[PDB]
DNA sequence: TTAGAGAATTGGAGAGTGTGTTTTTTTTTTTTTTT
DNA sequence: ACACACTCTCCAATTCTCTAA
């Protein structure tokens, strides 16, 4: 599955 | 010296200096443009003489301010039922007795925009009435779509208040009662007029579409009209 | 099939439209200034080059017309022999 | 089947009862618990359920059962407390084997269900399933651990040590070592929890704390306090400091390690030295804040958004644009860029790291985290007696460990050791920088040879096979050991060093680095420029120099500079003026004024010196307009002289031979 | 070092589908029948 | 039937990668 991290989440 | 923000001008003194007696015409032609004009020369001008006289007063409070002119005795006054279809967006003047003011109503005039995953904010120009919204949240590592949303109560507002003008005994026709019209006033001039008081006015005489229902874009053939003051006397 | 894509291409760059409008009139256009401001003079130079990109393509904001330019700029042989044409100009 | 499952789970609860309870005869309201039996047979066997099946069937199921019936929260913390608190008191005096068992044993479960948690695509879809959920119990585990009597669990975990240190290391049996190991993997995961990061399956474009946990139950504040009281410093600082004497330091100095990455990271040196307080600079940022608000003024109408009339604009060749609004009238470069903000498309982009917790090599560091005033003196007494004890012997063992076992190395252990020397040796050169007091001899041991070649080594590996993470903080870490060169030359060997470090095979390394980092995030680019910057400069003051700055200036580089530069309004104050340092290099010194002539520079320096941009007063405005004066004076010599650049400043350079020498000078 | 041939990823054009719409006082001026 | 909100689908524009001169 095309599992993927919120990377630039960074607020 | 008195911290004061608005300036009288009677439009007689435009014909008496030789150099601005075509900018009377323009004047009442074309009433939104050359205000403008005028109020960015006011202000300009302010800044001008204490740079150049080098006074001590703050030139940030001075660039801070808002300047407006406020133009009047204009010409003749025009009867209230004698207003026709190529008047519109001319000055006009008009006498008269006010019958009630509505309360103060707030008008928006700065957006503010906040996104829901990274908390990147903006500031948006509100302008002909339209809210312009972005497509995207502008922060570079956070280009996403639908990613902004509105904020009601950071937001920055003005006064506005609706004015109800009637017609004086003096010029209704025979036979008759006598007719009214409304008036759209801002920010100073707000709270300014009572129940009974009689004035003079000057203002553009604007016309504006109304829609069939609130669903849809679709409008009327006939045009609403108003008066949009920039004095009272 | 659907309406085919307009595009930014070496062809509207060669049109007399074009590049030669630039250097038939760039040397009357800008003129610097000791007596004003880096800031003034600056902002002075931008100002031809937006009106010309926007009469030859107003697709798309500047920044895009100037990054569009590099790619077709660096690649296209014919573009590249136009511009050897003008240094040997002055080599002539 | 969901039976099965739940007979497991009920299994589950049975176990989590037959453990025992506290005393309703006890008339003390409440006691603490009171004792089962099975109970050796109860712990074997939910380890049993860990090992045997769940790791076997690589699920997490059993710790959603654990999790649903409470058991660390309920019975372990009691268990342990009760027997070190049992314990203590006959201390203060001055079958029970048994007892001691069962504190061993709980132990163990408390390591196993706060292990942190790592997912792949090897992972199980059960694990997948599992993981977000999982991630808001553990949060859960750690809050409630450091809360229980103001943490006092954490001196059982320590007394379980003690045992262990007591009795001399020529009788320390590999069954005893492991006591001495797992009391310190213990305290890794207890630092290591921290707030989800969130995760979908991307099948579609379109908080996790949950509703008994808060920030301040989680900060790495909390966490200074609960061990400054519960006395674990004092356990890593001896430990660390003796470990030369015959310790076996194979079991140890590891998992010592990571204690010291995962609490540095996440702080900036800068915040534990100074340079009402809190008022002024408030009150300060205030007036920043108020020129802000001026500067949006500054473009606001004074009349309402309905007077507004109609502009007209006429080009040459007498065409003629429309644009609306009453500051349009009076403003054209407002106009003119309020013209182009109405059209619709921008050209779509492109996009480096992924697999580990987050640090420095994948978030912006401009943001510190906030200590009380005795976390702050407690923080700086730990890290500074560690440097001034522990930090040479340290790095000594575990430098001397991983030249003989890079080949196996994993890339964790990389990101760790090249992120404790970056933090330790900054910190101590801007410690002895402020005061006399402190001295660099303490972290002398990062510079002798073995160490050298392995950061080296790492960098050269990490480079070749394209691992961009490593290769990032490589960098980072070769940064200081160049930086702390400079300090040493700035008082034999070290000359020495240098010129086995600026061999022809290392100039033709770090000479690529700036060019591919055009491609990638904002801090690897700043990592790039930074390095760059502190390696010319050492060999400025080597005095060969011609040829390797010349290796330097070429159109790739510019390009990484101005794609890092255009991003101002993010950046430090000190960047830019690293920047600017460079092309007065390449302009000024050099002489390579044909690099600079392309456009996209011209657009940048309006929108920085603009009344938009760089404030007024801040330093960059002198560097800034000293450089753009002299820019335009050169370039208004140069295209008078040849008129062909106006097409010239549009384009790259062209790389003919015939021409093309001419086109350069 | 350039460039050109082939593969993979993404955008949005535009076509399609379903949907919603017409439409008991309480206070105050005036006429009328009732005591 | 007439403006709207929302869903679905296909096609080509784009960038990335490999090969040889
Ligand atoms: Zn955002």
């Amino acid at each position: 599955f095309k599992s993927r991290a919120l990377n630039h989440v960074k607020k | 010296e008195l911290g004061t923000s608005n300036l009288n001008l009677d439009a007689r003194n435009l014909l008496a200096y030789k150099q601005t007696e075509d900018l009377y015409h323009q004047l009442l032609n074309y009433p939104q443009e050359v205000i403008s004009i005028m109020d960015q020369t006011i202000k300009d001008c302010m800044v001008s003489l204490i740079v150049d006289n080098n006074l001590d007063y703050d030139l940030d409070e001075i660039e801070t301010k808002f300047y407006k002119v406020r133009p009047y005795n204009v010409g003749s006054c025009k009867g209230m039922r004698e207003l026709n279809p190529n008047d519109i967006d001319k000055l006009i003047n008009l006498k008269g007795l006010v019958l009630r003011s509505t309360p103060v109503i707030p008008d928006m005039k700065v957006a503010f925009f906040k996104c829901n995953v990274c908390d990147h904010t903006m500031a948006v120009e509100i302008d002909r009435g339209v809210i312009q919204e972005p497509a995207r949240c502008e922060r570079i590592d956070c280009n996403e779509p639908n990613s902004m949303s509105l904020i009601h109560n950071r937001c920055s507002f003005a006064d506005k208040q609706v004015i109800k003008l009637q017609e004086t005994p003096d010029f209704v026709p025979d036979g008759q009662t006598p007719h009214s019209i409304s008036l759209c006033v801002y920010d100073e001039l707000v709270d300014s007029c009572r129940a009974g008081d009689r004035i003079e006015v000057t203002g553009t005489f604007r016309s504006i579409p109304i829609r069939a229902n609130s669903r849809q874009r679709v409008l009327k053939s006939l045009y609403k009209t108003y008066v949009d003051v920039v004095h009272v006397k | 099939k659907r309406r085919p894509q307009v595009k930014l291409t070496a062809e509207k760059l060669l049109s007399d439209k074009g590049l030669p409008y630039v250097l038939k009139n760039a040397h009357k256009r800008i003129r610097i200034s000791s007596k004003k401001n880096s800031y003034d003079n600056l902002s002075n130079i931008i100002q031809f080059y937006q009106l010309w990109a926007h009469e030859l393509f107003p697709k798309a904001k500047f920044k895009d017309f100037m990054k569009i330019c590099q790619t077709v700029g660096k690649t296209d042989p014919v573009l590249r022999e136009y511009r050897v044409s003008l240094f040997r100009d002055e080599m002539g | 089947a969901d039976f099965s499952l739940t007979v497991l789970r009920a299994r589950i609860a049975l176990l989590a009862t037959a453990i025992g309870g506290p005393d309703y005869t006890s008339q003390i309201d409440p006691p603490p618990y009171k004792l089962g039996d099975d109970c050796l047979a109860c712990l074997k066997d939910l380890k049993r359920w860990f090992k045997l099946v769940d790791d076997q069937q690589k699920r997490w199921d059993v710790a959603m059962a654990v999790a649903e019936y409470r058991i660390l929260t309920d019975d372990l913390l009691p268990i342990l407390i009760d027997w070190e608190n049992k314990c203590s008191l006959a201390a203060k005096l001055a079958n029970k084997a048994y007892y001691d068992k069962i504190a061993l044993n709980c132990l163990q479960l408390l390591v196993l269900m706060t292990w942190p948690l790592i997912v792949t695509e090897q992972s199980s879809s059960n694990q997948i399933t599992l993981y977000g959920e999982l991630k808001k119990h553990q949060l859960v585990y750690k809050k409630t651990i450091l809360s229980m009597e103001s943490g006092k669990v954490l001196r059982a975990a320590i007394r379980l040590a003690l045992d262990v240190i007591k009795i001399d290391r020529l009788s320390r049996t590999p069954r005893d070592n492991m006591v001495l190991k797992l009391v310190l993997n213990f305290f890794r995961n207890v630092i290591a929890i921290e707030p989800g990061e969130f995760t979908i399956n991307t099948k579609k474009s379109m908080d996790t704390l949950p509703p008994n946990v808060s920030m301040d139950d989680i900060s790495l504040n909390t966490v200074i306090s609960s061990f400054h009281k519960n006395k674990v410093f004092g356990f890593l600082l001896t430990l660390t400091s003796s470990l030369s004497k015959e310790f076996d330091q194979d079991f140890i100095n590891i998992p010592l390690l990571e204690i010291m990455f995962y609490f540095t990271k996440d702080v900036n040196q800068e915040l534990l030295f100074p340079r009402t307080s809190a008022g002024f600079e408030l009150s300060k940022l205030l007036q920043k804040e108020h020129q802000m608000r001026k500067n949006v003024i500054k473009h606001t109408s004074a009349r309402h958004s309905r007077f507004g009339g109609l502009l007209s604009i006429q080009t040459p060749d007498k065409t003629r644009l429309t644009v609306s609004g009453s500051q349009a009238l009076v403003d054209e470069k407002i106009a003119l860029q309020k013209l182009d903000d109405s059209k619709k498309w921008n050209k779509r982009i492109i996009k480096a790291a992924e697999g580990l917790p987050n640090s420095l090599l994948n978030s912006q560091t401009g943001k510190a985290i906030f200590f009380t005033e005795s976390n702050g003196k407690h923080f700086k007494e730990f890290i500074n007696n560690f440097i001034d004890s522990g930090f040479n012997i340290l790095l000594h063992s575990v430098t001397n460990y991983f030249t003989t076992e890079q080949d196996r190395m994993v890339t964790l252990e990389q990101v760790e050791y090249l992120l404790f020397f970056a933090w330790f040796v900054k910190y101590q050169l801007l410690r002895s920088k402020i005061d006399n007091s402190a001295d660099i001899k303490q972290v002398s041991e990062a510079l002798k040879e073995v160490t050298f070649i392995l950061v080296s080594s790492l960098l050269r590996s990490a480079y070749d096979l394209k691992n961009w993470t490593v290769t990032h903080a490589g960098m980072i870490a070769f940064n200081e050991l160049l930086n702390l060169v400079s300090r040493t030359k700035a008082a034999t060997d070290i000359e020495f060093i240098v010129s086995r470090l600026f061999s022809d095979e290392r100039i033709q390394l770090l000479s690529n680095l700036p060019k591919i980092g055009s491609k990638y995030s904002l801090q690897f680019m700043k990592s790039c420029i930074e390095l760059t910057h502190s390696v010319l400069k050492v060999l400025e003051q080597y005095s060969n120099f011609q040829k390797v700055q010349a290796n330097y200036m070429t159109e790739p580089v510019i390009e990484t500079y101005i794609n890092f530069l255009e991003r101002f309004r993010e950046l430090e104050d000190d960047s830019i003026k690293k920047v600017f340092s460079f092309f007065h290099r390449v302009f000024v010194q050099a002489k390579e004024q044909a690099l600079l002539f392309r456009f996209d520079l011209i657009i940048l320096l309006r929108e920085m010196l603009s009344p938009d941009g760089l404030d007024r007063m801040s330093r960059s405005r002198k560097y800034v307009s000293q450089f753009s004066d002299y820019f335009l004076a050169r370039l208004k010599k140069r295209l008078k002289k040849s008129p062909a650049w106006f097409v010239g400043l549009l384009f790259p350079p062209l790389h003919n031979s015939e021409v093309g020498f001419y086109q350069r000078y």
